[PDB]
């Protein structure tokens, strides 16, 4: 199917404690494969995806060397962010930035990724075309102005066209089943009685993959949208997720209410109910 | 600075059952700036070997957070997560119900 | 793998 590889970069700074804290993390779709973190021991990039671990150690001393470097100019950027916005220097802030590409079943690019926020807040973005960029403001025009002369959206281009695309097949190919097969939801409808007259039904989504899902209750098929109690969707912490729905019943009418679950990983959208 | 107030919850990784080895996890997300302070409690004490994910974010730029530790649930033992961030204006700690 | 450094901002 459709794929996407991102790289979301934090660093914060910390003006008398020393230099930022720098963390990156990579992503498969939904699954988490790398981190780096500055305040580790040894700081390198480790696995965080058993697919990944199969490759060599120039790749890891390779990565490890890139994420060292972008500490040291991610630091650069906060100190000249804080004179751009005449900010104090005590304070602390933080710079995000997240890239990455989309591609088809064909494994072609369909959408390249390179965008950053500055205290939460949008920065400057490369654009679509993958050869200009959009910025927030007027400290941002200064950073679009240094890129340009530059000509980092040609360094960003070559990446996104070219490694991103490369790497994230093989990762799919490596991955396989895990990363290529979605794993449907176990399901389930409890019921907890609230008082005499009124009972909770609670359907229940566990151990799916990837995230995406949706959980509707119905009574004789008509949408209960305003009166569905909905939880965010959630990870259970081996790399599957979890999201319930209820609704508030009249006791004795259960059997009027189903709950309806969409996900990519089941043959056909299923029906469930209270049994 | 934008600041984002954490949404919160805590569940286990499988259905609880007393007796039987499973994962808490208290889960923190759509917050901004980075810094917070989750404990994972048991009874009301701090449980000591906690773990948890790498910093992450969303498309709004928001992070996000799992906790998590190994436990086995009984019919006694309460447990919960507390959360202190700037947005709150105390720690705010949400129980563990198996039932959610 | 990750993208090589950016110039800084
Ligand atoms: O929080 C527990 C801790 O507090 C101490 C005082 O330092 O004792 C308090 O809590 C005890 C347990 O509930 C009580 O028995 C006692 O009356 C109270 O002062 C410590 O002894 C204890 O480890």
């Amino acid at each position: 199917g459709s794929h996407s590889m991102r790289y979301f970069y934090t660093s914060v700074s910390r003006p008398g404690r020393g230099e930022p804290r720098f963390i990156s993390v990579g992503y498969v779709d939904d699954t988490q494969f790398v981190r780096f973190d500055s305040d580790a021991a040894s700081p390198r990039e480790e696995p965080r995806a058993p697919w990944i671990e199969q490759e060599g150690p120039e790749y890891w001393d390779r990565n490890t060397q890139i994420y060292k470097a972008q500490a040291q100019t991610d630091r650069e950027s906060l100190r000249n962010l804080r004179g751009y916005y005449n900010q104090s220097e005590a304070g602390s802030h933080t710079l995000q930035s997240m890239y990455g590409c989309d591609v088809g079943p064909d494994g072609r690019l369909l959408r390249g990724h390179d965008q950053y926020a500055y205290d939460g807040k949008d920065y400057i973005a490369l654009n679509e075309d993958l050869r200009s960029w959009t910025a927030a403001d007027t400290a941002a025009q200064i950073t679009q102005r240094k890129w340009e002369a530059a000509r980092e959206a040609e360094q960003r281009r070559a990446y996104l066209e070219g490694e991103c695309v490369e790497w994230l097949r093989r990762y799919l190919e490596n991955g396989k089943d895990k990363l290529e097969r979605a794993d449907p939801p176990k399901t389930h409808v409890t019921h907890h009685p609230i008082s005499d007259h009124e009972a909770t039904l609670r359907c229940w989504a566990l151990g799916f993959y990837p995230a995406e899902i949706t959980l509707t209750w119905q009574r004789d098929g008509e949408d209960q949208t305003q009166d569905t109690e909905l939880v965010e969707t959630r990870p259970a912490g081996d790399r599957t997720f979890q999201k319930w729905a209820a609704v508030v019943v009249p006791s004795g009418e259960e059997q009027r209410y189903t709950c309806h679950v969409q996900h990519e990983g089941l043959p056909k959208p299923l029906t469930l109910r209270w049994e | 600075m934008i600041q984002r107030t954490p949404k919160i919850q805590v569940y286990s990784r499988h259905p609880a059952e007393n007796g039987k080895s499973n994962f808490l996890n208290c889960y923190v997300s759509g917050f901004h700036p980075s810094d917070i302070e989750v404990d994972l409690l048991k009874n009301g004490e701090r449980i000591e070997k906690v773990e948890h994910s790498d910093l992450s974010f969303s498309k709004d730029w928001s992070f996000y957070l799992l906790y998590y530790t190994e436990f086995t649930p009984t019919e006694k033992d309460e447990y919960a997560c507390r959360v202190n961030h700037v947005t709150l204006s105390q720690p705010k700690i949400v129980k563990w119900d198996r039932d959610m | 793998e990750p993208r090589s450094p950016s110039h800084s901002m």
